[PDB]
RNA sequence: AGAGACCGAUAGCGCACAAGUAGAGUGAUCGAAAGAUGAAAAGCACUUUGAAAAGAGGGUUAAAUAGCACGUGAAAUUGUUGAAAGGGAAGCGCUUGUGACCAGACUUGCGCCCGGCGGAUCAUCCGGUGUUCUCACCGGUGCACUCCGCCGGGCUCAGGCCA
RNA sequence: CCGGGACCGAGGACCGCGCUCUGCAAGGAUGCUGGCGUAAUGGUCACCAGCGACCCGUCUUGAAACACGGACCAAGGAGUCAAGGUUUUGCGCGAGUGUUUGGGUGUAAAACCCGCACGCGUAAUGAAAGUGAACGUAGGUGAGAGCUUCGGCGCAUCAUCGA
RNA sequence: AGACUAAUCGAACCAUCUAGUAGCUGGUUACCGCCGAAGUUUCCCUCAGGAUAGCAGUGUCGACCUUCAGUUUUAUGAGGU
RNA sequence: GUCCCACCCAUACCCCGCCCUCAGGGUAGAAACGAUGCCCUGAGGAGUAGGCGGCCGUGGAGGUCAGUGACGAAGCCUAGGG
């Protein structure tokens, strides 16, 4: 036909309203994009097939592309939420990420962006008071 | 005054320019690329009944 | 657009006779060859007419309706007999229409 | 939290290239201009004189654009800004805008600590 | 300098100060090198002169680029269809002269001696028999070429 | 300092087409694979008039591809990085199989109804991959006003 | 009468103001400068020192760090206070030193072995649902040598600056 | 062959060349230890010290010198617009191309639609009257990328002889 | 006396044409990167003269194909000195 | 005056690091990429007139960031920092 994700990389790959470019790097704000890095790999919009995860109120979201149901955003994506273990986590996220080769390049990605949630949603640590240190901070 | 204010168009390529945008409306990731909320529409192209 | 402009670099670094009352309309005779005759029978007619489905007609073609006043012979013709009617016509452009058995008439 | 490991940041040259003649001019400032006289001792590059930047001051490709604690800056206005480094929270450092109100900052300042991103301003309006 | 000893230079490959090749000796030769005396310093080598300069400071042209001869693998690859597939076979060919002298001399990319250690005479640019550095020197080339390389 | 009486000259040819066509640099991307990856000067040719300009690549005609078609060459399928056009003043049109970056339309039309084919230079690269069995064809370079008046 | 990819008080008409005014020229003519307290005058009662202007208290205001010199309040230039230098110029570049003043970094993390707690989103099986059609989620089942957090130790590893 | 000293440690799983082959000094630094964990290292500012260092712009000629401008600060301040060519770049259509003089229509200076004429191009040459482009697979020869059934076919273009 | 005609006279003052013209004088506004110059060569009537060769930068394109070269050697000239 | 020995230091020469430019390569039955990217190897770096490329800044317009803002926007000062 006349249109594909390469396309559709030619066609925003320059711009487009996820764009978040600075003088220290480019950001995507694209809910299918892991490490949120403006790149054809990561390009979840873009792809045909994409992986999205986002945090829940205990444990992970992760939205999946559906090929058959492009023309069709209401249900496109495929939703999962985790809230167990992170061990099975990571395992149920690597199955979907690698087994039946739906982007087995983002397994990493979306493993470790799954660990990076889970991690955040564990309580802090109260910080170390500050130090007041020379002449006339300290008198 | 008489600076150069209107530009001329070729009519293939205004029409050409809209059967463009035309193909570009169909295409579900281009209409989240230019900012707007899809993510509920349930088709695209979305065809609503002329009886409504 | 100025700021493409080299100016925004640069900031920083600067016979024979005369003719009185010519009316053109007198003189005008546009021409066409034999090798774009063809060109001026409509479409599917001129397909008709080449493959061959009509070999009992000629097809009359009026130069002056479609705006040519003569008819030069640059290029050859098919072996299919037209009706050619126009105000002027060169001498190879008639034998050339002959050969493929056809005619040139003379119009005003 | 602690930045990825790095080459050394090795800064070629630190003080500024002072514009000519700014120090005894007050209209001039010290922004750098390149002396564009046939005859200045400057342009002309005579010994003694200021130095004149150039392509070969410029920083390794490893380090360039590096705090020197190992990350780099960036800029963020809200919380959905500071979660876009939820990724690189061992490469980016978020930095506050400066018209960010101190309701804004203190709910930026939450979401990085517990995302462990570095905020290079997190004193700022307290 | 003027036009002809700068082709003359420009032939014999000696474009910077300290640059050094291999000649092989013929009238065709001599005559250039004769030309270009009040520039150079040539002279005899032997076999611990050319063998301390081809393993330390040897160069092979390798599609244009100067790769240093730290493999016998790169001599095989560009001179074995002379016979010359290791660094000894440099060696011996550019000692004896052989019949490949030519092609082992150009795949040697000029040598980019140091200065000499010890400095050289106090007037340098006389010529050698006048007590300066210039000209030919015959065998007393291998004490330059020890301070230099 | 080094004596370099002779200089160093970066490249005097395109490396990359000009044109903003997200197409054309689909294609583009396709033969810079096709010439990296296989050993056909033809791929490497094609590539090279896929990055030139407009008046580098004139226009090819019904009749000029007919006239190579001649001695041998009836089989073979006609290649042009250019624009295919019609002339009508070739009255019959034979059987050909043409490859083209665009056709007009009377082009495209009477190619169809003498019964050949109309490639782009994708489905070309699909079915000659190597591009064997081809015609390479230009059109007319100084067929133009600039160039006469030189 | 409606508009602008126009200008924003040294701009835009000369004129955003008692502007073709004030002023100049015998005259014909020439022809400016000049907007902004505050939401609201609430534009400072009263006491005290001064001949007064004003000052000081004390008040109004959200603010007088807005006092009819009035929004913001830059530079040149000036005063006071603090520091420093100076035997017929200073200023500037490279590199130390002294004094003064500062940005980081660090504060511990991960993984094992034990002990004590608190819970069963342990494995398998069953049914439903979705999917990438073999992978998951949901409800039952687990009965604590299985999982998940916490708390004490012990151990290994990685950790900042100068040597 | 054996000492003594200085400066440097780029790369970051393995792959290779090798050797003295349980391994290695062989395609780039590791191991051990101590003090400190802060203004200690480092940075900025002021000043002293050693060394270095003419006042900028302009003009002139070959160059200097002469000459000219510059008390200081803020704001303003100088290759622009239109028409017409020409070369190059991108784009649409292509022997055609150009809707926007005009008409239709409109959510009304927008956008959308329409077509007769006309402009340029499709034929040149001559002062003009006028005449007007195939002997041939649109020719022969030498090159020529590419393709080939490996005999050849031969794009663009160039040179040459013909029509 | 070229004197005076409102401090204005070898041609008053005022407004306009008018932003008159200058080849002459002055000035002409961020940074980094890649290249990078030149002075009778040849012709024209000169000074109050012109073109022009040569030297450069960006694009391209062609098989970037042929190879060429401010050099030596060889043969042969000039210089037999 | 000649001869001899050692020594001093240029942005010159040698070795190493880094920056940029240029050149030559590698990279899809994609576990796949700001391919306008990344990896490997080599050489080079003065510059007036002049030519070209890339970036920074200012006033305004369309789109976008569900952008910042009286819990303080723009502006201004600053021996305070990146």
């Amino acid at each position: 036909s006349n249109v594909s994700a390469d396309l559709i990389w030619e066609v925003s790959r320059n711009y487009n309203s996820f764009l978040v470019k600075q003088r220290t790097g480019t950001f995507s704000r694209d809910a299918l994009n892991l490490t949120n890095q403006h790149s054809r790999k990561h390009a979840g919009f873009v792809n045909d097939k994409a992986l999205g995860i986002v945090p829940a109120e205990k444990g992970v979201k992760v939205i999946a592309k559906k090929v058959k149901a492009a023309n069709k955003p209401a249900s496109s994506l495929y939703t999962v939420t985790y809230k167990s273990t992170a061990r099975k986590a990571y395992k149920a996220i690597a199955s979907q990420a690698a087994k039946h080769g739906y982007r087995a390049d983002l397994r990493q990605a979306a493993v470790a962006r799954a660990s990076a949630i889970l991690r955040s949603q564990r309580p802090v640590k109260p910080e170390p008071p500050k130090k007041l240190r020379g002449a006339a901070a300290r008198r | 005054i008489w600076r150069k204010w209107h530009v001329k168009i070729n009519q293939g390529q205004k029409r050409f320019a809209t059967a463009s945008a035309l193909a570009a409306s169909a295409v579900a990731p281009l209409l989240m690329a230019r900012g707007h909320q899809v993510s509920t529409v349930p088709e695209v192209p979305l065809v609503v009944d002329s009886a409504a | 657009p100025t700021r493409f402009s080299k100016t925004r670099k640069h900031r920083g670094h600067v016979v024979g006779m005369r003719h009185f009352h010519l009316l053109r309309n007198h003189y005008w005779r546009p021409s066409i060859n034999i090798d774009k005759l063809w060109s001026l029978v409509p479409s599917d007619v001129r397909e008709q007419y080449l493959s061959g489905q009509k070999k009992d007609t000629a097809p009359v073609i009026d130069l002056l309706s479609h705006g040519y006043a003569k008819l030069l012979g640059k290029g050859r013709l098919p072996e299919i007999p037209v009706v050619v009617r126009a105000r002027y016509v060169s001498a190879e452009a008639e034998r050339k229409v002959k050969e493929a058995g056809g005619v040139v008439e003379l119009v005003a | 939290v602690a930045a990825k490991k790095h080459v050394p940041i090795v800064k070629k040259r630190t003080k500024r290239f002072m514009r000519h003649q700014s120090d005894r001019f007050k209209c001039l400032d010290s922004a750098w201009r390149k002396p564009k006289g046939i005859d200045n001792r400057v342009r002309r590059r005579f010994k003694g004189n200021l130095a004149m930047p150039s392509i070969g001051y410029g920083s390794n490709k490893k380090t360039k654009h590096m705090m020197p604690s190992g990350h780099k800056a960036f800029l963020v206005h809200n919380v959905k800004d500071v979660e876009l480094l939820l990724m690189h929270n061992r490469t980016y450092a978020a930095e506050i805008a400066h018209n960010v109100s101190s309701r804004k900052r203190i709910d930026i300042i939450t979401r990085a600590k517990q995302l462990g991103v570095k905020v290079t301003n997190a004193k700022a309006k307290v | 300098i003027p036009p002809k000893p700068r082709k003359i230079l420009q032939l014999l490959r000696l474009r910077q100060i300290n640059n050094g090749v291999f000649v092989k000796v013929t009238k065709a030769t001599a005559e250039m090198i004769k030309i270009v005396e009040p520039w150079v310093a040539y002279g005899y080598p032997n076999l611990k002169s050319v063998r301390e300069l081809i393993y330390k400071r040897g160069y092979g042209k390798v599609n244009g680029q100067r790769i240093p001869l730290t493999d016998n693998a790169i001599i095989e690859e560009n001179l074995g269809k002379y016979g010359i597939i290791c660094i000894e076979d440099l060696i011996h060919e550019i000692f004896t002269v052989g019949p490949n002298f030519k092609q082992a001399a150009n795949f040697l990319w000029p040598f980019k001696l140091s200065n000499p250690n010890g400095g050289f005479r106090p007037r340098k640019f006389k010529h050698f028999i006048e007590g300066g550095d210039l000209g030919n020197r015959e065998e007393h080339i291998n004490a330059l070429i020890r301070a230099m390389n | 300092g080094i004596d370099l009486r002779w200089k160093h000259v970066r490249s005097s040819h395109r490396k990359a087409p000009k044109s903003d066509n997200v197409y054309l640099k689909l294609l583009v991307k396709l033969y810079r694979f096709l010439a990296r990856r296989t050993e056909a000067p033809f791929n490497k040719v094609v590539l090279r008039r896929l990055f030139m300009s407009r008046i580098n690549r004139p226009p090819v005609s019904l009749s000029r591809i007919a006239r190579n078609l001649k001695n041998g060459n009836e089989k073979k399928t006609v290649v042009v990085v250019a624009t295919v056009t019609d002339d009508n003043r070739l009255l019959q049109v034979p059987k050909m199989e043409v490859a083209a970056l665009r056709f007009t339309a009377k082009a495209r039309a009477r190619i169809e109804a003498a019964g050949g084919r109309t490639l782009t230079l994708d489905q070309l690269a699909l079915e000659k991959p190597t591009g064997a069995n081809t015609l390479l064809l230009r059109g007319p370079k100084n067929a133009r006003e600039a160039v006469k008046h030189f």
